[PDB]
């Protein structure tokens, strides 16, 4: 609640304005990124979904461009403390970067939870004449937007995991069960590439470079 | 012939705000679209002369609004740095609309065209960008100097080729294969709107805020070749005929005027005391009628 | 040729679907780019999905059907034996028979 | 032999509490 | 024709 | 089920339709049997008709549905003829049963609720 | 009492065509009976010296209501083809079949099969009625049936009855046809007032480049019930 | 007569009140400073439909861009918008025709 | 969500439901407004006890009570 | 050549775009077309 009220809530202007940053020295940095990798470093698997689903939250419900790039560095610097994370292990990476990519990961966010109720059947009668309408907004209504909105930022996420793992050697094909887990990765990295996002292909691209080497 | 002169057919009206783009279906006569200030994007049936369709498309103004060549989805902009593509056909049942694709921005584009023929789109704000449809990142990027782009056509003949207007009173013209502009013409004062001629690939149209028309050779762009001259305010909006012989302008002074080419007066003027400051003009497919929006909505 | 077909080919039209009839007819005078008009929506899936003519309910399609239907008999005159009206008060009774199941014993 | 491993049964519980 | 769409000059 | 007798109402709605039964009859606003339902239905002053789908001859209430038909009354069938005795206060099975029309009666609320939830079963 | 069996009476026209006036102790409402000898459902008949006329009951038709109550036009005449939806067993189709004699041709659409099947034996004995069991709200599942039509009658009572009366208009009804749509409040809405039903349902129908043109109650005999005659695409 | 009507007294006007709003009555409550709905509710303390006829768009429409407040005050989604088809633009004619 | 509004609202619509005036299925202030004074005429004990059978006229309910 | 051509024509039409043939497009479904195919071919 803390650190997302800095990044994101009606602090973040105030850190744009000059004459709070001369009388404020602490204005004049936002250092709730850098807990994000102290988060990601020593967190519990259990509580990852916790982490993550308010960002999810706020990317479903933001049309700025602005807003979107800094989930973006927040997710960024997350993913950075969970490859040093010692409970993250190979199994675990390979499992989290899956669901990420695949979109498999259940997030639940709560639009998902309370859908809205069907327009009524015209067989039927109709609502009562009582009913007030509801009430115009001043400067025009809200536009609608595609429900997959933004969401290729957590498919880059994944990319991003998987591809800081193979480089740093975290991954390795000694041991356990890892070729078996990497097998799926190949199909799963060629339908990628023909993604509508250039970002998602890029990190793609980036993650076929060490996956052809095993 | 004076007497059985009778141009008003019909009105359509039920957007709550100024109208402001225009845009026709290739596949159909009857099916028009168009899209207000307040943000909302109403389909007509022209035959019937209602309404069939209303989405709540942006917020703020929409700034333009193009159909893709095969009929089966249409493009928008808006004041809330959006690009969004829609499905022609309706919502099926009592769902409510939803696009097929948003794309986030971080400038306010202006205008949108769509290529007659390789299922491509350009969008002018600071700077002409062209897309592809499957890339949600523009894929060329074609600058000269440091304006605001008000339009962007593409030329039907020779499809490659592309023509602009910005704010410091010049004319640009562009070429997509070879991804540079081609040469530059600067007049006395602003043009609002461009527009190709449909029969002669060389032949372009500029309406301009000094009450005038000036129409170009693109070979040959030191001098103009024709100028019109029978508008007394400044012309908003150019359309030409498909037979491509004559074209309509809408101005600023309540009137629409109908130009031939190779004159320099016009035909004939429409007006209404009820119609206002004509803002866009279309001219139909079977070059029979004239369609025109107003701010009076 | 007789009301048995009659009958099947009202209900083929009822339901939706293409009979063999119908697609006889369509492939064998129809170039093979095509617009083809309907008067159903779900008709015409099966048609785009049976041959490749594209079909369309919306526009001047439903105003022609309707000069069609009120000048039929004056097109069709002579081609046929039995007449467009008996035809109709024929095929409605036996379409109603079968839906609920009507017993003449 | 040589199985891969059988994502389309990943529950994904380990990662919620 | 009364009811053709004329579409714009293509090379031939 | 006997496919002719279509409108079944599932448990929670033959509560309610039992429930209001039995205040009708306190209204003195109920006509019991086959052919007093019958007459209602001639003189125009039935709400809705209730029938017992377990007559042993299902075909002895199957001119009700006909009459309701023409003159736009709604009905339903129950399970039990034996409950539906209770629910109108006879000591007997009862196969149909027809409530009134009213004037200014306190019923209106609930027999208005009741016609619409018959005619959402058909759709 | 009443119009006893074995009175002499006089029979004589009214202002519409086809519709007759029984003139004794008791006025009746009557048409001629195209099948002699017969009663549909048990309405008293009269017998003329080889001519039968066939009593009409305005508390179980919506025709003979709005007939007595004074409409001006109901526009169902010999030799008319009319589209009846909501036909049900066919008391009124009867006396609309009466109305428009051998020449005419009367289409009953009926969706229920248990009054189906007394239509198709309605039918068998009037040559002009062609049963069509289907449902109303899909006219292009029965549009091989029908050809143009001169009226339509509606007794739906259904929420969306202007909905279905102009698809059905659209596809069948001919240029300068009329329509005749019983309206019954409660069934549109129940929460508004009859009235207020009333000039929506107008509003609908002009919406749907349908004119009316006029409107009754049917109060001696219905209660928020209303008639409303109307011509669908006027001529210039 | 109208069976709607008790004498004088009309039963079948319900607390759904639909309103017949006039040209110089949009007029008059720009002057007064009134908002539409919110004023009419404050009088009856019921839910308030006001309606506008093609007669009474056509009139503000004529007056021109001097009018153009009142003309984006009737075309609110709120309003309930009814078809006539009149010969003429008189709106006191088809406001009476309607009554 | 004026915390004001729903604490006012939601004792107003229990007191209506309580006298009778109101349906269960309406608690909204919205029913509130549709209420008519008939509504309230039909509450009083007099018309009750005609309505029950108890009497068999409304003049004479009053004249029982 | 073409626009020149265009300007000075007299009359422009817009827009500017047996049995053997139709026996080409037919197919066989018919076990009897199967069989003459299969062996004509
Ligand atoms: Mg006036
Ligand atoms: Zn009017």
């Amino acid at each position: 609640e803390i650190f997302n009220h800095e990044l994101f809530g009606a602090v973040a202007e105030e850190k744009e304005v000059k004459q709070i940053l001369s009388k404020v020295m602490e204005a004049r940095r936002s250092k709730s990124y850098d807990s994000y990798e102290i988060l990601g470093k020593f967190v519990g698997k259990d509580q990852v979904t916790k982490l993550i689903l308010p960002l999810k939250e706020i990317l479903q419900n933001t049309t700025s461009l602005k807003l979107a790039r800094k989930v973006h560095e927040t997710l960024r610097r997350i993913t950075v403390g969970l490859i040093v994370n010692q409970e993250m292990t190979a199994e675990s990476i390979l499992l989290l970067s899956y669901g990420l990519i695949s979109e498999n990961l259940p997030l639940l966010t709560e639009k998902e939870k309370n859908p809205v109720a069907p327009a009524p059947d015209p067989r039927l009668p109709p609502q009562s004449c009582l009913l007030l309408p509801p009430t115009p907004v001043r400067g025009g209504q809200k536009a609608v937007v595609s429900r997959k909105t933004n969401m290729h930022i957590f498919i880059e996420s994944g990319l991003r995991l998987l591809h800081l793992s193979l480089k740093t050697s975290k991954i390795k094909s000694s041991g356990e069960c890892v070729l078996e887990m990497l097998d799926p990765f190949v199909s799963l990295l060629i339908d990628c590439l023909g993604s509508m996002d250039v970002k998602v292909i890029t990190g793609a691209l980036q993650c076929l470079i060490w996956v052809l080497r095993f | 012939e004076r007497v059985f002169a009778k141009p008003f057919l019909a009105s359509l009206d039920g957007h709550r705000d100024g109208v402001n783009c225009l845009a026709k279906h290739p596949e159909k006569l009857a099916t028009v679209l168009s899209g207000a200030c307040d943000g909302e994007v109403r389909i007509w049936n022209l035959t019937q002369r209602n309404c069939i369709r209303t989405i709540q498309a942006h917020e703020g103004f929409v700034r333009g609004i193009c159909t893709r060549f095969c009929g089966t989805s249409f493009f928008t902009v808006g004041d809330d740095k959006t690009v969004k593509q829609w499905k022609m056909d309706g919502p099926g049942y009592g769902d409510e609309e939803e696009p097929l694709h948003t794309i986030l921005g971080k400038t306010v584009y202006t205008g949108i065209d769509h290529h007659w023929k390789e299922a491509v789109f350009a969008t002018c704000g600071q700077q002409v960008d062209i897309w592809d449809e499957q890339r949600t990142n523009p894929i060329c990027s074609m600058t000269w100097g440091f304006d605001s782009i008000s339009s962007v056509k593409f030329n039907p003949i020779e499809t490659f080729l592309l023509g602009s207007c910005a704010s410091d009173r010049n004319i640009v013209l562009y070429d997509m294969r070879q991804a540079t502009p081609l040469k530059k013409v600067i007049l006395d004062m602003r043009t609002n709107t461009i527009c190709w001629n449909p029969m002669e690939a060389f032949i372009f149209t500029a309406a301009n805020e000094d009450y005038n028309l000036y129409t170009f050779d693109m070979r040959a762009l030191d001098t103009p070749v024709m100028v019109h001259m029978d508008h007394v305010s400044a012309v908003l909006d150019v359309d030409y005929s498909p037979t491509g012989k004559e074209f309509v302008s809408a101005s600023f002074d309540k009137s629409i005027r109908i130009f031939p080419v190779d004159k320099s007066r016009s035909r004939e003027v429409y007006h209404t005391k009820r119609m206002q400051h004509v803002i866009c003009v279309k001219w139909t497919s079977d070059s029979k009628y004239i369609m025109c929006g107003s701010d009076e909505m | 040729a007789s009301s048995q077909v009659a009958l099947e080919n009202a209900n083929a039209v009822s339901e939706g679907v293409v009979h063999e009839d119908l697609r006889l007819l369509l492939e064998t005078h129809l170039p093979s780019k095509v617009l083809l008009g309907v008067g159903d929506p779900k008709i015409g899936a099966a048609i785009q999905e049976e041959l490749g003519y594209n079909c369309q309910t919306g526009g001047v399609i439903a105003e022609i059907l309707r000069g069609v239907r009120l000048h039929f008999h004056n097109l069709v005159k002579g081609l046929t034996d039995l007449s467009a009206c008996k035809a109709q008060l024929g095929l409605g009774h036996s379409y109603s028979r079968a839906k609920v199941k009507f017993n003449v014993n | 032999e040589f199985t891969p491993y059988d994502y389309s049964q990943s529950d994904f519980k380990a990662f919620a509490g | 024709k009364p009811g053709h769409i004329i579409n714009p000059i293509k090379a031939e | 089920v006997n496919p002719k007798a279509y409108p079944l109402a599932d448990a929670h709605l033959t509560k309610k339709l039992l429930d209001l039964v039995q205040q009708s009859c306190n209204y003195k606003q109920l006509r019991k049997g086959a052919n007093e339902a019958t007459k209602t239905l001639n003189r125009g002053i039935s709400e809705f008709i209730v029938m017992a789908a377990d007559a042993e001859p299902l075909e002895i209430i199957l001119h009700l549905p006909l009459l309701c038909e023409d003159k736009n009354v709604p009905y339903v069938f129950v399970r039990s003829k034996q409950a539906l005795g209770r629910a109108c206060g006879v000591s007997r099975p009862v196969i149909a049963c027809s409530v009134t029309i009213k004037e200014g009666s306190q019923l209106k609320q609930q027999i208005q609720s009741i016609q619409q939830s018959i005619e959402r079963l058909l759709v | 009492r009443g119009n006893q069996s074995g009175k002499n009476v006089m029979v004589e026209p009214h202002r519409h065509e086809g519709v007759f006036i029984c003139r004794g102790k008791e006025d009746a409402l009557v048409t001629k009976n195209l099948v002699p000898g017969e009663s549909v459902y048990g309405e008293k008949r009269v017998s003329i010296s080889k001519i039968e006329y066939r009593a009409w009951n305005p508390f179980r038709s919506k025709l003979a209501a709005a007939i007595l109550g004074g409409v001006d036009q109901i526009h169902i005449k010999p030799g008319a083809k009319v589209l009846y939806l909501g036909a049900a067993s066919g008391t009124t189709v009867s006396h609309v079949s009466d109305i428009v004699g051998p020449d005419g041709l009367v289409y009953a659409v009926e969706f229920s099969h248990r009054s189906g099947r007394d239509l198709i034996n309605l039918a068998k004995k009037r040559t002009n009625i062609i049963p069509v069991i289907e449902d109303a709200r899909h006219p292009h599942k029965y549009r091989m049936l029908i050809a143009m039509v001169d009226v339509i009658f509606a007794d739906v009572a259904q929420p969306d009855q202007t909905r279905i009366v102009a698809l059905n208009a659209h596809t069948f009804l001919r240029n300068g046809g009329h329509f005749v749509i019983s309206i019954k409040a409660n069934c549109i809405d129940s929460t508004a007032s009859a009235e207020a039903v009333f000039a929506s349902e107008v509003k609908k129908m002009q919406q749907e480049n349908m004119k009316p043109q006029e409107q009754l109650t049917l109060e001696p005999y219905e209660r928020d019930h209303a008639v409303v005659v109307g011509v669908y695409r006027p001529p210039p | 007569h109208p069976s709607c009507l008790f004498f004088q007294y009309n039963t079948q006007l319900g607390p759904p009140y639909h309103i017949l709003v006039d040209t110089n009555f949009i007029n008059f409550s720009i002057k007064a400073k009134l908002d539409l709905v919110q004023s009419m509710m404050d009088c009856l303390y019921a839910k308030c439909i006001p309606c506008i006829t093609d007669c009474v768009m056509a009139e503000i429409e004529k007056l021109g861009q001097k009018y153009r407040v009142a003309l984006r005050i009737a075309k609110d989604p709120r309003f309930e918008r009814l078809p006539c088809t009149h010969k003429g633009t008189y709106a006191d004619d088809c406001l009476v025709q309607r009554v | 969500k004026d915390p004001r509004r729903l604490f006012e609202g939601n004792a107003l619509l229990r007191r209506l439901v309580r006298i009778g005036v109101l349906d269960e299925g309406k608690m909204k202030l919205d029913y509130i407004l549709g209420l008519k004074i008939e509504d309230f005429l039909e509450r009083r004990l007099q018309t009750q006890v005609f309505k029950l059978g108890l009497a068999k006229s409304i003049h004479h309910a009053r004249v029982l009570i | 050549p073409v626009v020149l051509k265009n300007r000075q024509a007299e009359q422009l039409v817009f827009p500017l775009e047996p049995i053997e043939h139709v026996l080409s497009g037919w197919k066989a479904r018919t076990p009897l077309e199967q069989e003459i195919f299969n062996l004509l071919h």
